[PDB]
């Protein structure tokens, strides 16, 4: 359980691309190591051997780890997720994130606390930035709908432009300009 | 024309340039069309004289030359038009087909068929036999002779596409359109054997399939018990049971038939007999000791048929549950071009669905290997729902005639309707077909919200909320809309997408979809569906509508709880739209749709007027309302004036936008809404 | 009941009409018109009856009486009736609602037959009834006003604002006035006098009064011709002055804190004696008593359990 936290601290000492991808590999198979089901604990020798049965391993692993963590292991795992997302720019390790922040955003359990507002302007911002600019047009859409504001909009109209969708640019264009000025 | 319109000044100079283009490039299709519509026009405009004068038989007569004078020619012209095109020819001929229908006793439109309905191929006759079939051999020798040549010629190419529809229609109870049936099957036995008999067969097995003499005898025993005690009307209580008594005393034919005389038939023929002594002797204990019985054999019925689930072929249709290689098109097949696929075999038995109606799920297995899923069903008026697909299949082309509706893929989600005799058939079964209210019903579920929190909150408010007046209603409802967030479909909507992207992309489609079916709902006559026929794709997300009921403007008359509307666009929708709600996306999508209607009013007019015209048919559209031709004429006008921008401003020219905007605000009216039934749960 | 002027009549949807002192908020009696809701109330001026319309029912009752039993009663057409009047004389009452026919039913008859019928449009929203022995105003569903000649079905249509539906209309004393308010609320004012014939005129357009409404729900006289009043749909009532029409006062029955908002609409109005006092009515079952040109409330009446509605009221015995 702890041990999975030491892999995590690692992100405090990660600066390169390819030392992120080492962590998240690492956290992985520490994660399958000490899993709550035996399906897994008996995969980490496997996920060592070849290395991507623990990438696609992570998220399972990750959210039986998690679970079982009490509140500040949990805060600790999220603080060493957030190092890595606001690090350094990886499509890989992001997307993993980011999957892991969809799946506790559907599941019932609710989303990671990655940071204030659940990070939905990082999210946001690094979705525009992995180039899932649906994914970064959901998180603009969370900010919407707590309130119009014209920055929020602006940013809407630019993704869909982005989408290659001219007509709900459009249309959240006159939404704006008919709700204000 | 653009400058001066069309009437009796007008008609012959612009003939004149037609004539004088088509003389020009007689290759040229688009001339000879209008040249030929210009004549019909012409017949349009005489006729609109005809009935302006006539109607305050010698006008006809001396039009009668007048009218030929472009009918002949507008007939000609569309015969070699066709001749010139395919696939839309189909248009073309339908204002043959109407117009001749209207015309049918004037001998010069006879030789005009008669010479030029072979310069037509069959092929395209094909997708015309159930107007034929409608009118063979009725009361108009000059029509119903030429219906039966015409049925009979594609008899000679493809006998397979007449013997499904003949099938039907010697089932007809006309005397008349049973033996022209029995004529042109015979026609058609010269060459294709015993596959009419085939046909028969599999019709005559299916029908008594569809409903078990339980079943039967349950409707009938329902309605006997009312007359009897409700009504006490004890001779229509003798008339409902005198034929239910004859297919008693018939004996059985199969297992269920022998089970339900061994169960039910030998007590039921005690009281059988001892309402036959009443209807001599006068005993009124008798036809109580026999209802009695019948009340009791009911509620046996009753308790027996929940459990009618799994439906065995063997006792039920023997001949069925040992199908062969019957060489006969599976039904809502075929392409006459095409390898048609030919019967193989069926599954062992059939699975019914729970309901008020207990449809017959079957499960067939074709030439090819596939399976085909269907719903055999009873008490059913499926013509209706016939013609109704035809007119999706033309908005449909329609919507594919527009490059904005090919690059953006708008169109109208299609299924089978099979009518077969005694109104029933087959309808077909669609997959991943889902209930709207039943989304709803799972999302609220799953999270533990109780489903009537809306009605409940309104009748906390109002428990006699139904007597009130507009302001009180209008007052609880919008109290009880603001007590509740509706917006389930938007979260079932993100929730089961495996993805963004798919998400996205399904949004769109449900978007696109919404506004497509809102805008031809309007434009055809939309009404009654209630949310239990909103069904929605678990791919593509799109929107399909099962019922059509009362749908071609007739449905408005309600007055019981309406129906104001013809169309609507709940708040749950909108929630699961775009963050532009209307803007953007969905006012394009309609203003496109509308403007292909604008575009092409003629022909939805003319398809319009095959429906509203075919006596069989319209006979149906006096259940609501109105000199029942009459009407349909006024209908048909109603018509023109919604594909002309005339619905909400009659005196005046609406143009797209603002007739999408009237449109808008009709359907924001609120106050409709809460007069309106509750089974359109107004608070989503 | 009826014996004690300053009685107010007050109904809602839970099939009970009550009567209470509006100076103190003491209940006196309770009638029962359990075929339906109340759509309208009416205390006569011919001292005394009580009049309820509801949903296929113009349910007449003693107003002097403990016990108010039915007069007539109906009992009805078979369609939904909304409005009520009694005429000064002792003469016919009116009845309104769906569908386009006034029906007239008289004080003195003990059955079901009408004594005359009256044309009009849309389904009637209200009635009201001058002092004048051939004047009577209607207002309909279809935003058209109509007078009519209680004698000989002459009439006269007026239609201020045609997309827009009235809802409530009345007179003024001194006999031919008009006054009325629809689904905009923006009220309108004219003077009738006057004149029968094959046409009942004379229509002559006073004034525009800007009442706070998105929907109006009721507007009433003083029988002193002094003061008018209208109510919004939304959470206000209104009070103006006959002499020029000008706004004298408001009543603001939506507290500042969002908790206690939108506690219900503002049915009815009306004065009551001198010109000092009003009559309102909340739809979150209060009655309340306040003043004109003051806006303070005086006495409050929580004593329904379903959406009071319409209220009416004696003023002199
Ligand atoms: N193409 C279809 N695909 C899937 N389910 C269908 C389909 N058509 C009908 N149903 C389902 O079976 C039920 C409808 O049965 P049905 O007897 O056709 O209704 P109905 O009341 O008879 N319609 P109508 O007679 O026109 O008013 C519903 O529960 C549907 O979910
Ligand atoms: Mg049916
Ligand atoms: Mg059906």
């Amino acid at each position: 359980s702890t041990i999975n936290l030491q892999k995590a601290w690692g992100a405090a000492r990660r600066v390169s691309k390819d030392d992120w991808l080492e962590w998240l590999r690492r956290l992985s198979l520490e994660l399958l190591k000490d899993s709550s089901s035996p399906s897994l604990r008996s995969c980490w020798a496997l996920a060592q051997a070849y290395n991507p049965m623990a990438r696609d391993l992570f998220n399972a692993a990750f959210v039986s780890c998690w679970s079982e963590l009490n509140e500040d292991q949990q805060d600790e795992l999220i603080r060493s997720i957030e190092l890595a997302l606001t690090s350094q720019d990886i499509a890989e390790v992001t997307q993993t994130l980011l999957n892991l922040a969809e799946f506790m955003e559907h599941s019932d359990k609710g989303p990671l606390p990655l940071r204030d507002d659940n990070g939905i302007v990082l999210l946001g911002e690094r979705a525009a930035k992995c180039r899932a600019y649906a994914k970064a047009l959901h998180y603009k859409e969370l900010e919407f709908q707590k309130g119009p504001t014209p920055a929020i909009l602006e940013s809407l109209i630019s993704i869909n432009n982005k989408l290659q969708q001219p007509e709900a640019a459009a249309g959240v264009l006159e939404y704006a300009m008919k709700h204000f000025g | 024309l653009n400058l001066q319109g069309i009437n009796e000044s007008t008609i012959p100079k612009v003939l004149q340039y037609y004539s004088a283009a088509t003389e020009h490039d007689r290759s040229w299709y688009k001339a000879w069309h209008a040249w030929a519509v210009m004549n019909f026009e012409a017949v349009l405009h005489y006729k609109h004289q005809n009935q302006a004068r006539d109607e305050k038989k010698k006008v006809t007569e001396d039009l009668s030359k007048t009218l030929l004078m472009y009918t002949v020619p507008a007939v000609q012209g569309f015969f070699r038009s066709i001749s010139l095109s395919r696939g839309n020819n189909l248009q073309d001929t339908l204002r043959v087909l109407t117009l001749w229908f209207d015309y049918g006793h004037w001998p010069d439109v006879n030789e005009a068929l008669v010479e030029g309905v072979k310069a037509i191929q069959i092929d395209t006759w094909l997708q015309v036999i159930p107007q034929l079939i409608a009118r063979i051999d009725t009361p108009r020798p000059l029509v119903g002779r030429l219906i039966h040549q015409l049925l009979t010629d594609i008899g000679r190419y493809h006998p397979q596409a007449l013997i499904y529809p003949l099938t039907v229609a010697s089932k007809s109870t006309t005397t008349a359109r049973h033996n022209a049936a029995n004529k042109i099957l015979k026609n058609m036995c010269e060459h294709s054997n015993t596959l009419v008999q085939q046909a028969m067969m599999v019709s005559e097995e299916l029908i008594r399939v569809a409903i078990l003499w339980h079943e039967m005898w349950h409707e009938g025993l329902e309605e006997a018990s009312r007359l009897y005690f409700g009504e006490r009307n004890v001779k229509g209580m003798f008339e409902v049971l005198e034929p239910l008594h004859a297919m008693m005393e018939r004996g059985p034919q199969t297992l269920k038939e022998t089970s339900f005389n061994q169960a039910y038939g030998r007590d039921l023929m005690e009281a059988q007999e001892w309402c036959r002594k009443y209807m001599k002797s006068g005993n009124v204990k008798d036809l109580t000791q026999a209802w009695d019985l019948y009340y009791h054999v009911f509620r046996r019925i009753s308790k027996q048929l929940p459990q009618l689930t799994s439906l065995e072929l063997q006792y039920v249709s023997p001949k069925l549950l040992m199908c062969r290689d019957l060489e006969l098109a599976v039904p809502g097949t075929y392409d006459p071009n095409q390898p048609i696929i030919r019967i193989q075999s069926i599954a062992p038995s059939l699975q019914v669905i729970t309901s008020k109606q207990r449809p017959r799920k079957l499960t067939l297995m074709g030439s090819n290997g596939h399976e085909f899923v269907f719903l055999l069903k009873g008490h059913e008026d499926l013509r209706q729902d016939e013609r109704v697909m035809q007119l999706f299949g033309l908005v449909n082309t329609l919507l594919a005639n527009d490059p904005t509706s090919l690059r953006k893929n708008l169109s109208i989600q299609r299924y089978a309707v099979i009518p077969l005799s005694t109104n029933s058939g087959l309808i077909g079964w669609v997959p991943h077909c889902d209930t709207l209210h039943a989304l709803i019903r799972d999302y609220r579920e799953k999270k533990k919200i109780l489903l009537n929190i809306e009605h409940r909150i309104m009748l906390r408010m109002a428990p006699d909320y139904d007597h009130l007046t507009l302001m009180q209603k209008v007052e609880v409802f919008e109290h009880a809309v603001n007590n509740t967030a509706g917006d389930d479909l938007a979260k079932l909507l993100w929730l089961k997408s495996p993805s963004s992207e798919v998400w996205f992309d399904r949004r769109t489609n449900y978007t696109r979809s919404l506004a497509v079916m809102s805008m031809v709902g309007y434009i055809l006559g939309l009404g009654d569906r209630h949310p239990s026929n909103l069904m929605l794709d678990r791919l593509s997300g799109k929107i399909l509508h099962i019922d059509f009921g009362d749908c071609f403007e007739v449905a408005m008359t309600r007055e019981k709880f309406p129906e104001k509307i013809p169309f609507r666009l709940t708040r749950m929708l909108t929630n699961a739209m775009e963050v532009t709600g209307l803007d953007g996306n969905y006012r394009i999508t309609c203003h496109t749709v509308m403007e292909v209607l604008r575009e092409h009013k003629d022909s939805v007019m003319a398809v319009l007027e095959a429906f509203v015209y075919d006596p069989l048919l319209n006979w149906r559209l006096m259940d609501t309302n109105t000199a029942l031709n009459k009407k349909a004429i006024q209908i048909i006008n109603r018509v023109r004036d919604k594909l002309t921008g005339r619905d909400f401003s009659h005196d005046d020219t609406l143009d797209v936008p603002t007739q999408v905007e009237l449109l808008i605000k009709q359907a924001t009216s609120h106050e409709n809404l809460c007069q309106c039934y509750i089974g359109w749960c107004p608070f989503w | 009941v009826g014996s004690d002027p300053v009685i107010l009549a007050t109904a809602g949807y839970d099939h009970t009409v009550r009567f209470w002192q509006a100076h103190s908020g003491i209940c006196t009696r309770t009638v029962q018109h359990q075929d339906s809701q109340v759509n309208a109330l009416e205390v006569t001026p011919d001292r005394s009856m009580i009049a309820a319309a509801g949903y296929q029912h113009i349910r007449m009752y003693d107003l002097n009486s403990n016990n108010p039993n039915p007069i007539i009663s109906y009992d009805g057409v078979n369609k939904n009736i909304a409005s009520v009047g009694f005429h000064e004389d002792g003469r016919w009452m009116y009845t309104g609602g769906e569908d386009c026919t006034a029906r007239i039913w008289d004080l003195r008859s003990r059955n079901l037959q009408c004594q005359r019928i009256f044309q009009v449009n849309a389904p009637i929203n209200c009635v009201c009834l001058h002092p004048n022995q051939a004047e009577l105003i209607v207002g309909d569903q279809s935003g058209a006003i109509h007078i009519w000649d209680l004698k000989t079905d002459h009439n006269e249509q007026l239609i201020p604002e045609p997309e827009v539906s009235i809802t409530s209309a009345h007179i003024d004393p001194d006999a031919s006035y008009m006054a009325a308010v629809n689904s905009t609320g923006n009220c309108y004012v004219w003077n009738l006098t006057g004149g029968i014939g094959d046409e009942v005129t004379q229509l002559i357009p006073k004034t525009k009064i800007p009442a706070h409404t998105r929907y109006a729900l009721q507007c009433r006289f003083s029988p002193d011709s002094t003061l008018l009043a209208t109510c919004s749909a939304d959470q206000t009532c209104k009070i103006w002055r006959t002499s020029n029409f000008s706004l004298m006062t408001e009543l603001s029955i939506k507290s500042g804190n969002p908790g206690e908002s939108s506690r219900g609409w503002m049915w009815g109005c009306a004065f009551s004696g001198d010109s000092q006092y009003i009559v309102t009515a909340s739809s979150d079952n209060l009655a309340r008593l306040w003043c004109v040109e003051t806006g303070e409330i005086k006495r409050e009446y929580g004593g329904h359990q379903k959406a009071v509605v319409c209220l009416a009221f004696n003023d002199s015995v």
